[PDB]
């Protein structure tokens, strides 16, 4: 004789009228109860927990939500933001970002009870922000327009942070603490916030795959997420390396910038980003063609009749190199810079 | 092990191959050695990458939340398409009546 | 594709209520103007 | 007590992802 | 403090109205505005570089 | 599908205030001994317990 019974009472016939309108998209009869009738309340909850700006945001109804945000009593407008975010709707974010809470980018980024979606709770967890949320569902337009505004990831402390601000946040909850942590990663680990948050992502997706990679050993607990999140860290370079056409952008992705390195020994490029790949173990971006041919002009450098010969063709240079070895040897010795040396 | 990473193993094997002989410290065997543009160029390929990833999100597969989306589209083109013909009808015809009675 | 469809919609639902309204004003002001004749 | 209402929230929140899960499901042709 | 800044500017009302209606599908706003607007740049370009 | 630590205890534990704490400070181990008992093996391997 139980039921969840998430409301305890009974609605109105002015009220499910009203949310039966504002959930199947009634547009003329909301706006004639929003125009012509007084005793009702717009925050009137469902059989579920919902009120009217959640059907309308649940079921992408803009003109609804438009006509919703100018009543200045609504409630949920955070947790609208929230779900609009998560489902993907542009143009309804962009309305609920013209509201005046969201007025010079407030409550975008880092209790209050403002994004609550019930009497108890919030939709997702705490410590997920708009910008957190709009990394981990890769919105772009959502992303920029975000950071547009103001709003970045806060980057997570270290593991043995004994500040005044880790010590609190461990001794209140242990649990809260380590998915915070994970959070903010998996919202810095992201192709929509690396490719428009920095001026040059390869060496920060690089950096964050071996923090998130030493990370993965220093928590032997939720280590399969953090190996994850490097994953896709790596495969974000990988995938930044592939769409390269020309050589100034293959040499832009493999090595730095030219201009403000030093050019090498010899007439070589700059081999600094690479030997960083490999002690990160990124092999992808190290067995990527693009890689594999300018690693083979390095490789051969100055001998390109003996690229293209067979494997019978270098054994029996092998043995030459075996049989006349103090030759080469004394002419490295006492004569370096000819057309042998 | 895939059959991708079965190469992707070896070649990076290979390159560190590669990279144990590109310093220039040996230079011998081992008896013998006791004696601006990039700001444009990252600008470029981050546009790239940014298209080229939502048409990669545009390339996977439709679940059911987005036909509910077009439905809605569609339930709440009828509501309008029919309140607007029947103000339409009724407020034209209050107006041509009130001319109706004058004759 | 679905987004194509949902595009078809937008622009039949734009030139639907367009269509709509210049025909209830472009009809309402000649029966006006025929409406201060008596 | 406060054992019925996180008992209250952790069933609404299943009942919220399941929706979301049967959301994330494939598209027949019915 | 970065951001991508494909445009690097801000748009006037007239050409966010424009592209909004281009985008979305609204054909007599568009119309009009190719009709009876002449102070509009028609290669007026978007956030990201459209 | 769980938060906070008391969300983690009235999952893996029961009712708390209506349990006996045990012989420690650790917690009320009854239940988990049930689902070892009826083989749940996905309950006792997550990482929540």
């Amino acid at each position: 004789a139980y039921m969840f019974s998430d409301r305890s009472t009974s609605l109105s016939i002015e009220e499910e009228r009203f949310l039966d309108a504002a959930e199947y998209g009634n547009i003329p009869v909301v706006r004639k109860m929003l125009e012509e009738c007084h005793s009702l309340n717009v925050n009137c909850v469902d059989y579920m927990g919902q009120n009217a700006l959640q059907l309308a945001v649940a079921n992408e109804h803009l003109e609804i939500t438009e006509l919703l945000l100018k009543k200045e009593n609504l409630s949920r407008v955070g947790d609208a933001l929230l779900l609009a975010i998560s489902k993907g709707y542009v143009r309804i974010v962009e309305a609920i970002l013209s509201h005046p809470a969201f007025a010079e980018g407030k409550r975008l980024a880092t209790q209050d009870d403002f994004y609550a979606y019930d009497e108890d709770g919030t939709r997702f967890s705490h410590d997920v922000t708009p910008i957190i949320l709009a990394a981990h569902c890769q919105e772009y337009e959502i992303v920029h327009t975000l950071l547009r505004k103001g709003a970045r990831i806060e980057r997570p402390h270290d593991y043995f942070c004994k500040c005044n601000d880790c010590n609190q946040k461990q001794k209140h909850d242990s649990f809260s603490h380590s998915r915070s942590r994970i959070n903010a990663y998996k919202g810095l680990a992201s192709p929509a916030y690396l490719s428009l948050s920095s001026e040059d992502p390869v060496m920060t997706a690089l950096e964050l795959s071996n923090e998130l990679a030493v990370l993965a050993n220093i928590e032997k607990e939720f280590k399969n997420d953090y190996k994850k999140l490097s994953m896709q860290c790596k495969d974000f370079v990988v995938g930044l390396l592939d769409l390269c056409r020309n050589t100034e952008e293959v040499e832009a992705i493999l090595n730095g910038d030219v201009e403000t390195l030093q050019s090498g020994d010899h007439g070589r490029p700059n081999l600094s980003r690479l030997k960083l790949a490999i002690k990160y173990e990124v092999k992808k971006f190290v067995a990527h063609p693009n890689c594999q041919q300018q690693l083979l002009s390095i490789w051969y450098e100055n001998l390109s009749g003996l690229r293209q010969q067979t494997m019978a063709v270098k054994f029996l240079v092998v043995l030459a190199v075996a049989i006349g070895l103090p030759f080469l040897a004394l002419i490295y010795w006492f004569a370096p810079c000819s057309k042998m040396g | 092990e895939i059959e991708d990473d079965a190469d992707v193993e070896w070649k990076f094997a290979r390159a560190k191959l590669w990279f144990s002989y590109f310093e220039e410290g040996r230079t011998l065997p081992v008896p013998f050695n006791l004696v601006r543009q990039y700001q444009k160029i990252m600008k470029r390929l981050i546009k790239r990458y940014t298209t080229q990833a939502q048409i990669d999100k545009e390339s996977d597969e439709v679940n059911e939340g987005e036909l509910k989306e077009i439905k809605q589209d569609i339930s709440s083109l009828r509501y309008e398409l029919l309140e607007e013909k029947s103000q339409n009808t009724e407020d034209l015809a209050e107006l041509i009546r009130e001319l109706g009675e004058k004759l």
